[PDB]
């Protein structure tokens, strides 16, 4: 039994199917983020992306931050998550612009200038708003106790 | 017609499906193993084998190794990401190393290379010195 | 007929001076005559390299078993001289009396141009340089007691020296094995690993149990020296053992028969230090050699030979293949047994790596008597064998390269797990790449974050154990385990295999031997950067290897070989693509790496276990325990190490310590003038040689040998020669000056 | 790319064109040396600059002498 | 570390990098648009020196304030 | 008041200015004019 | 064939330290910037293979490839000129019954296939043509 | 013995001799005429 075989079957290309490249596992996952995910708008896969990344941002910066001994402390890490997110967009929005360009036609391809767009603005919105919801959630911390 | 290699990390990439891809092609009398540039071994086939690279001086280098198990005919071509396909080598059908009447000079300078011109003499010119 | 027979070819070569009047024999090249003077220096290069000397198997095959008992023999009047020159300069006997106060010194130098001022007031009457190589500790253990003793021992070993030599010459000269004998792996193994190791320690066990150990509770106890009884007058009277140790009245009874119980006297599992002298109660290390010797000795009994029992190694190696790894390990049998480089490379990364475990193993457990008491020769020792073992380990890695471009044979691996290494050698390189990269930066960065946050007043936001804390918490469950296992997981022992884990404060002569040695942030944060200094040596080590036969960048490496300088400045440069050139570069990490280990431990064991105990429980440390917040940021490294305890070289001037301080700065010039080998280039000085040249030619003289630059790869290789040394030798010195003064 | 020039000392070597790791030289017929041929750079855009060629031929100075220039994949050696 | 490593080792490092990026998921909808490459042989020269001499003139900077101010001052 | 410059300008300077200038760089570097 | 498809190509020589677009053409028409990986059921590199359930990967599907027969014709007219050489000479030295220069040569490789026939002297071709 | 006199005529061979030669009779006039910074 061999576990390791050419990709695609070709021989001559620089990649293998091991276990770990290509598993049900793997393949499912991969199917259903909403990055390549089938059938989500632009806007919406920014979203989800932006909602997933902003929530687990706050954390480390109000926990090991400056102030985190401060009674403003959880304050402060949510305007530093909002600062990282400004830097993170303009680095989508530069991008953006470089890889596509200035005027797009075929539409509805992630891999375009207006799609693009789209995709920023979902992040920035998911992700600050997401880290919203970190604030509000760590304000006051359920100790499931009965 | 691919000979029997199971795969490897260090074969193409991109650029050989959106700017140029290369490939040899060459006929054997047994099957045998030879190394491949890429990383491996692989195992030719009794006859017809083509195969495909990255880089010219990549197939180039398996051709010398093939020159070891007394194969001379091998030939090498490009092709583009539309479909077009350039002969490469052996060009003329005779090797490079082997004079071969109607290939004409190019790039000859007639002088020894201490006869090229001064720097200064073509300056703000555009040319160079080896070139003027 | 039988598998294993020998087989020696009769006045192989004949003895003259011919050949050693005409240099360059060895080479076709150089054999024809030196033109330049590149020639002098490939002459010395290719030397032992009998691989480019001869396409025979069998004759460089010879020539490495001759080469070897040159060396032997070169060990062995090494070992002579040094038992000569503490039977003739040295002060053992007064050291033997009194080994607490006496310091050890067994060199003495010539009243020549105050040079006598290296003699030092060592003690016992006595003035000579204070050695810390071990010596004295090794011989008390043996029972040395005379001085005669160790002279009829130099005499041995002056002998032994001329029989490997005559051997050499005998097996080359006069009776050459053929390859078919070389090539008897199993039989090797069954005799090396019998003879060689097994009654090695037998044997070793007879001379303790009936020599050492008797002598070495005397002169515990406290009997002189000169009324120690003759080691022979042991071997003979059994009565005499027998009050010592109260079980050898029954003799060799009790082992015959199955009661081995009654040799419980001498053959003991008490662990822990000896409290009189500091060192492993040598009962136990008696039990010790006794049982590796059994067990080495059954081992010698796995391999097929010529009685049809045993196993050979073929046949086990083929048949462990699974689903993930083709062939499995197929073809490898015939790699180590047609590839003397192969062979070296696992071999030599071994003992390297045996090299560094000696120096753990040897200071938490000291083997010696009165030698973890004396701080200098510990650090000695420790530092030596941590070095030994880095060279050793980077020389596998390159023999292991040579392979590949010289041995590897395509045919005969295929779908080996060999081959499936190098078809998938982007993803491991990749990966330890970015493995070397986290590390780095979150190891490092610690103490760069705490640098910074001290600086700028903010001494509560660093990773400190007053601060944000990252403790070892995995450590520190080991050593609890390892603590409590006397009387649980090992029920027979008697106490801990190390202090260290945990226990008491072991003190012979007022000074620390051993301590529990606590794990906190600190040793987490250094930890962890031996882990980064480590993994990018293998990177690159590991990179030559995999592509030594090609790359992408250019495909035909393997033609071109494994020492060239470079392809072109083509490609947009290829300069130092060769794998001897990953092995030029693996060096300098091994040296960082190293430095690092050894400074770890002078700073941890200055501060934080050696030192001096009162008559109460009042435990001073050498530097007082600065190590915890200290080493937790670079600045602490520069002041409170490298610039405080490097105040006793400096100030080493007009002592007799003063040759310490001259090395010192005689190794710093010598590491900056390699630095204009490894900078520059040879064309500059190529042209500088042609303007000099026109001098010597414009008054009518000049070479015939004409005189010529350095090869880029020699340059290379003198600059790398010439660092280290400078490096290594700084430290050598700042070291040894250090702990002088400290013990 | 690079720029590969031939000049008269020429002597018909063949060694050159044995030498490249990409077949940018060709032996070409000639009257200027008693082996008759010349070498040529007729494809000048797959060198490399490695200098193989340089190092291989045997006049006093280089008859081959390669200048190297603007940089493009293939001269970059670029796989990828 | 420009000063005694040359280009050949960091150019074949450089490649492996290039496979990974291309060949792991959701990095991979990232691409460049240039080509990384390593550093030329005299830039790194170049580079090499700088580090030497900004590291030689700013050491020896603090040193000669610190010190005097700090003694004197 | 002047004495409040330090505390507007200094985040200006040292933050905003620097990040618009390399992103301007970048995209002048990869437009293909 | 177009054998000018490469030399067609964006690449603009210039003045000094180029050796130029050589004898195929120094870069490939088509700009390897193209964009990166899409969502499943999505294109992006122009005329790019589908990645199918496995857009992560669709790089590594090959859509640029050789054909056997096509190989024969790119042969054949790259070295065309080379040919008409090769027969003009041997038609010069007095062929023996000539008839055509295509007809020879349709003759000529007949026999000897095509490449031994480009890599054969005039005067082996002569021997080969006296029937 | 010729090829004998021939290796210890080697360029290695020679130095060495010749140098400790230079180095003893150096170190020799030192041990009888020592500590001399001058021509007294
Ligand atoms: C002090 C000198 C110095 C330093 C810092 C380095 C640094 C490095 N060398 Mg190197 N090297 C040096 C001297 C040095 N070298 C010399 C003298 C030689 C000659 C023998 C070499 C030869 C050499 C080779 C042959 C190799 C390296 C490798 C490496 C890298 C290891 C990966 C790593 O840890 O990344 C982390 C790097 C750091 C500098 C850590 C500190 C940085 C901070 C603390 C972390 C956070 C900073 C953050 C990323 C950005 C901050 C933003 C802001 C500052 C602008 C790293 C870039 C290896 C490599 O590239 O493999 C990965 C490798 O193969 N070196
Ligand atoms: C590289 C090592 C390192 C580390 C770990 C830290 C850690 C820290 N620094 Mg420090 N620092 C460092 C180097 C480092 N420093 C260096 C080299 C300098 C000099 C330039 C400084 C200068 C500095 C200053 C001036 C200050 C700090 C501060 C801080 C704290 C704030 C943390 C923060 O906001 O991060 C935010 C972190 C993130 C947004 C991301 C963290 C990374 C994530 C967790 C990785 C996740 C990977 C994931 C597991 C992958 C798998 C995913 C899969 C399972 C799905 C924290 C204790 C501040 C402080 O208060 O000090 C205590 C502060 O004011 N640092
Ligand atoms: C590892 C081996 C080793 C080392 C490093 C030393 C080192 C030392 N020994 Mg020692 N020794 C050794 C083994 C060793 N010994 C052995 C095995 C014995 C037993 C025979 C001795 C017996 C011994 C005595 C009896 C004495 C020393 C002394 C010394 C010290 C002065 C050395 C000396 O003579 O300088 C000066 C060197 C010379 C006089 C030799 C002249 C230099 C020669 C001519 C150069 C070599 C010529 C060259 C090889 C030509 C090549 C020809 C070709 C055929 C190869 C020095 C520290 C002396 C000492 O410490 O006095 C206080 C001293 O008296 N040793
Ligand atoms: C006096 C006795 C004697 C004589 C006349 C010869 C003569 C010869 N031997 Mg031989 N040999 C001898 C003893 C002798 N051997 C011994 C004792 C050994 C075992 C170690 C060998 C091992 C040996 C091997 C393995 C080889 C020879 C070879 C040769 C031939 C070439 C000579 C040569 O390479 O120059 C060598 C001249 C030298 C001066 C080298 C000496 C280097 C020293 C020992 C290094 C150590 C010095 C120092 C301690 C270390 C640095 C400090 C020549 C016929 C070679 C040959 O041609 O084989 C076909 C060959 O391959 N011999
Ligand atoms: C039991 C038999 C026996 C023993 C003891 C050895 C021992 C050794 N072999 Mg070995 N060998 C053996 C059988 C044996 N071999 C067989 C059967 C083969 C053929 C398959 C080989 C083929 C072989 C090769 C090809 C090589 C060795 C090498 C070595 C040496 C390794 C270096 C070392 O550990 O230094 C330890 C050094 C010592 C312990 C010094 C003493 C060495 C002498 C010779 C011990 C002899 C016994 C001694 C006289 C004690 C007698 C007991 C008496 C007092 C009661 C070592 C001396 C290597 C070497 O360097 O050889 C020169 C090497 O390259 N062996
Ligand atoms: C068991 C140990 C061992 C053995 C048997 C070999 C054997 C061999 N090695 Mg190897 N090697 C080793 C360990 C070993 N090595 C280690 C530990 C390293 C890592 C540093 C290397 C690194 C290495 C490289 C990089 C190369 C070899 C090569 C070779 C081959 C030819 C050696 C040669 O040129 O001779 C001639 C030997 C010399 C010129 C050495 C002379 C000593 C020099 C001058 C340094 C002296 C330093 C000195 C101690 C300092 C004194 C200071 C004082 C003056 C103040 C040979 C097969 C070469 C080869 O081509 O292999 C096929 C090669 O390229 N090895
Ligand atoms: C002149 C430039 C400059 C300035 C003004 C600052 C200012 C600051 N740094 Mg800092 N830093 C700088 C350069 C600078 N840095 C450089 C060059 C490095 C690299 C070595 C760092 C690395 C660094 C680390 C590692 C950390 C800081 C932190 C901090 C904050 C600590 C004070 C505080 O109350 O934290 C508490 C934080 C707040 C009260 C939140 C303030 C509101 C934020 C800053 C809004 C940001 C939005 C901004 C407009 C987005 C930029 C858009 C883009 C287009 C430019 C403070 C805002 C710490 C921190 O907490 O970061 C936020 C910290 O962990 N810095
Ligand atoms: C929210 C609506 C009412 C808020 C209010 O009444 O203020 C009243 C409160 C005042 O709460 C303040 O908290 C401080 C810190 O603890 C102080 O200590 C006091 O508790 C208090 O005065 O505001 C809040 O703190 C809650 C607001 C949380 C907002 C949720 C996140 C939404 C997303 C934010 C990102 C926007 C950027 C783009 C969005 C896309
Ligand atoms: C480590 C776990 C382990 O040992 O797995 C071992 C795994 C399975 O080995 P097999 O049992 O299939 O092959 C058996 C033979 O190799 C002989 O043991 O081999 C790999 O594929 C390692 C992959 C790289 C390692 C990833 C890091
Ligand atoms: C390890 C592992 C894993 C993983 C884990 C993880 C990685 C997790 C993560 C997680 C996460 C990371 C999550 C996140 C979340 C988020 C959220 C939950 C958010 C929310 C938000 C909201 C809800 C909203 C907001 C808003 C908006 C949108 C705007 C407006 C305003 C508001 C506020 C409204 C598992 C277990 C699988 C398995 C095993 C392996
Ligand atoms: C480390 C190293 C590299 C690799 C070093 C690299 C690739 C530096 C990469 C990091 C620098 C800081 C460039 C990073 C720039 C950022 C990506 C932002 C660029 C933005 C643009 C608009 C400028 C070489 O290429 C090299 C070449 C020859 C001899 C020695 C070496 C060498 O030692
Ligand atoms: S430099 Fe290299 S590629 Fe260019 S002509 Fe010379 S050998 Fe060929």
């Amino acid at each position: 039994a061999n576990f390791i075989k050419p990709y695609n079957d070709d021989p001559f290309v620089g990649h293998l199917a091991t276990p770990i490249t290509s598993s049900s596992l793997t393949r499912a996952l991969l199917k259903n983020l909403p990055a390549y995910r089938f059938g989500l708008t632009p806007l919406l896969r920014g979203l989800e992306i932006g909602l997933a990344h902003g929530y687990f941002l706050i954390g480390p910066f109000a926990q090991l931050g400056p102030l985190r001994n401060s009674d403003i402390g959880l304050l402060a890490g949510f305007l530093s998550t909002i600062g990282l997110i400004l830097i993170l967009t303009l680095g989508l929005t530069i991008y953006g612009a470089a890889a596509f360009g200035q005027e797009k036609s075929n539409g509805s391809e992630l891999q375009t200038k207006k799609s693009w767009d789209q995709f920023k603005g979902g992040f920035f919105v998911g992700a600050c708003g997401s880290a919203g919801f970190a604030f509000i959630c760590l304000s006051s911390i359920p100790t499931f106790a009965l | 017609p691919f000979p029997t290699f199971g795969g490897s990390t260090g074969g193409w990439l991109r650029a050989a499906e959106v700017e140029e891809k290369y490939a040899i092609t060459w006929t054997s009398t047994k099957e045998q193993i030879f190394e491949m540039p890429t990383g491996g071994a692989a195992i030719m086939r009794n006859g017809e084998n083509l195969l495909y690279l990255a880089r010219k001086e990549q197939c180039l280098a398996l051709s010398t190794q093939l020159r070891t198990f007394k194969i001379n005919d091998y030939k090498i071509y490009r092709i583009f990401p539309s479909g077009e396909v350039q002969y490469l080598h052996p060009k003329d059908g005779v090797f490079p190393e082997k004079v071969n009447p109607g290939r004409t000079s190019v790039n000859s300078r007639g002088f020894s290379i201490g006869k090229n011109p001064n720097p200064a003499s073509i300056k703000f010119s555009g040319i160079t010195t080896y070139e003027s | 007929s039988k598998n294993v027979q020998v087989f020696v070819e009769k006045d192989a070569v004949e003895t003259s001076f011919a050949k050693w009047a005409q240099p360059g024999h060895f080479s076709r090249t150089l054999a024809k005559g030196p033109k330049t003077t590149t020639w002098i220096w490939n002459l010395h290069a290719d030397a032992h390299d009998f691989d480019s000397q001869t396409s025979s198997l069998e004759e460089v095959s010879r020539k490495i078993f001759s080469a070897h008992f040159g060396q032997l023999a070169i060990i062995f009047l090494w070992i002579s001289g040094m038992h000569f020159h503490g039977a003739y300069f040295s002060n053992y006997s007064a050291w033997l009396t009194d080994p607490i106060s006496i310091k050890q010194s067994s060199q003495v130098v010539w009243p020549i141009v105050g040079q006598e001022i290296l003699n030092a007031d060592v003690g016992g009457n006595f003035q000579g340089i204070q050695t810390t190589s071990g010596w004295f500790q090794m011989w008390r253990a043996e029972g040395i007691t005379s001085e005669v003793e160790l002279y009829w021992t130099a005499i041995g070993g002056l002998a032994m020296s001329a029989i490997m030599l005559f051997a050499g010459w005998f097996h080359y000269h006069k009776a050459a094995p053929k390859l078919e004998w070389f090539q008897n792996a199993e039989s090797m193994m069954n005799h090396h690993l019998a003879g060689l190791l097994g009654l090695g320690c037998l044997s070793w066990s007879g001379h303790q149990i009936h020599i050492a150990l008797p002598i070495n509770k005397l002169l515990d106890a406290g009997v002189s020296p000169q009324e120690i009884p003759l080691p022979h007058e042991f071997l003979i009277n059994r009565d005499l053992m027998a009050q010592l140790y109260p079980s050898f009245s029954k003799g060799l009874a009790p082992f015959f028969g199955g009661n081995w119980g009654e040799y419980s006297d001498f053959l003991t599992f008490k662990g822990g230090l000896n409290p009189v002298t500091g060192g492993l109660w040598l009962s136990d290390i008696a039990h010790h050699h006794l049982a590796l010797s059994v067990l080495f000795i059954i081992a010698g009994h796995m391999y097929r030979t010529n009685w049809g029992i045993g196993h050979n190694m073929k046949e086990i190696l083929e048949a462990h293949k699974g689903p993930f790894t083709g062939e499995g390990h197929k073809g490898l049998y015939e790699i180590l047994t047609t590839s003397w480089h192969a062979q070296l490379a696992i071999n030599l990364a071994m003992m390297g790596s045996l090299s560094i475990i000696v120096a753990h193993h040897m200071y938490a457990m000291p083997p010696y008597p009165y030698l973890a008491t004396d701080y200098a020769t510990q650090l000695s020792l420790f530092t030596h064998h941590m070095w030994i073992g880095g060279f050793c380990v980077v020389g596998g890695a390159a023999h292991g390269a040579i392979f590949m471009v010289r041995d590897y044979t395509p045919a005969n691996n295929y779908n080996n797990l060999l081959d499936r290494v190098l078809r998938h050698r982007d993803a491991i390189i990749s990966h330890l790449n970015w493995v070397c990269i986290f590390l780095g930066c979150h190891a490092f960065g610690f103490y760069i974050h705490n640098d910074t946050m001290r600086a700028l007043g903010r001494p509560q936001d660093m990773f400190s154990d007053k601060a944000i804390q990252l403790q070892p918490i995995f450590a520190q469950w080991i050593q609890n385990i390892h603590l409590l296992a006397p009387g649980t997981t090992a029920p027979n022992a008697l106490a801990t295999t190390s202090y260290a884990f945990g226990g008491d404060v072991i003190e012979v002569g007022g000074k620390i031997a051993m301590m529990p040695i606590k794990l906190g942030t600190a040793d987490f944060m250094v930890h962890h950067i031996h882990a980064f200094t480590i993994h990018v040596t293998v990177l690159i080590l590991l990179k030559g290897v995999l592509y030594a036969r090609s790359s992408k960048l250019i495909p035909d490496k393997a033609n071109l070989g494994f020492r060239f300088p470079c392809d072109g400045p083509g490609r947009g440069g290829t300069c130092q693509s060769s794998s001897w050139d990953h092995v030029f570069l693996g060096l300098f990490w091994m040296y960082n790496s190293i430095s690092v280990v050894i400074f770890h431990f002078s700073w941890k064991m200055q501060s934080d276990v050696w030192g001096t105990i009162t008559p109460d429980g009042a435990i001073s440390h050498i530097t007082g325990g600065n190590f915890a917040q200290s080493s937790i940021t670079i600045n602490g490294w520069l002041r409170d190490f490298l610039w405080s305890q490097a105040s006793q070289v400096i100030q080493s001037y007009g002592s007799a310590s003063s040759a310490y301080g001259l090395i010192f700065l005689g190794a710093h010039f010598i590491w900056a003038f390699s630095l204009m080998f490894l900078f520059s280039g040879r064309g500059y000085w190529q042209e500088l040689i042609e303007s000099i040249v026109w001098a010597h030619n414009k008054l009518n003289f000049a070479p015939t040998i004409q005189p010529r630059a350095l090869s880029i790869t020699q340059g290379r290789a003198v600059g790398l020669a010439h660092y280290l040394l400078g490096g290594i030798g700084t430290t050598w010195a700042f070291f040894l000056a250090r702990a002088i003064s400290i013990t | 790319s690079h720029t590969v020039k031939i000049y008269d000392t020429c002597i018909g070597c063949t060694q050159c064109v044995r030498a490249c790791p990409t077949d940018v030289l060709e032996m070409v017929p000639w009257d200027g040396c008693k082996s008759g041929q010349i070498a040529s750079s007729p494809r000048v855009e797959d060198c490399v600059g490695c200098k193989r060629c340089e190092t291989a031929c045997p006049t006093d100075f280089l008859s081959v002498r390669v200048y190297l220039g603007a940089e493009t994949t293939r001269s970059l050696g670029l796989a990828y | 570390m420009f000063l005694i490593s040359w280009r050949g080792y960091w150019q074949e490092l450089i490649e492996t990098l290039v496979w990974a990026h291309e060949r792991t998921p959701l990095a991979n909808l990232i691409r460049w648009r240039d080509k990384p490459v390593a550093l030329s042989i005299v830039q790194a020269r170049l580079v090499g020196l700088v580090h030497f001499s900004v590291g030689y003139i700013l050491t020896y900077a603090a040193f000669v304030i610190a010190s005097t101010s700090g003694k004197f001052a | 008041a002047a004495s409040f410059l330090p505390s507007i300008l200094v985040p200006l300077v040292g933050l905003i200015f620097p990040a618009f200038s390399m992103a301007l760089f970048f995209l002048y570097v990869q437009t293909d004019d | 064939v177009d054998l000018d498809y490469g030399m067609k190509n964006s690449y603009v020589p210039a003045t000094g330290g180029d050796g130029g677009q050589g004898q195929f053409g120094a870069q490939s028409p088509n700009d390897w910037r193209v964009a990166g990986t899409s969502p499943v059921g999505e294109t992006s590199y122009a005329g790019a293979a589908d990645g199918g359930e496995e857009p992560w990967f669709a790089e590594a599907i090959s859509t640029v490839s050789l054909d056997l027969q096509k190989a024969d014709e790119t042969l054949k007219a790259f070295t065309k000129d080379a040919a008409a050489f090769k027969i003009e000479e041997f038609a010069a030295e007095k062929p023996y019954g000539f008839t055509s220069s295509d007809a020879a040569m349709e003759e000529l490789v007949g026999k000897l296939g095509y490449s031994k026939f480009l890599e054969m002297s005039t005067k082996q071709l002569m021997k080969t043509w006296g029937t | 013995m010729n090829d004998f006199q021939k290796y210890l005529s080697t360029a290695p061979v020679l130095l060495t001799l010749w140098m400790t030669f230079t180095a003893g009779f150096i170190i020799e006039v030192n041990r009888f005429f020592p500590d001399m910074l001058g021509l007294y």
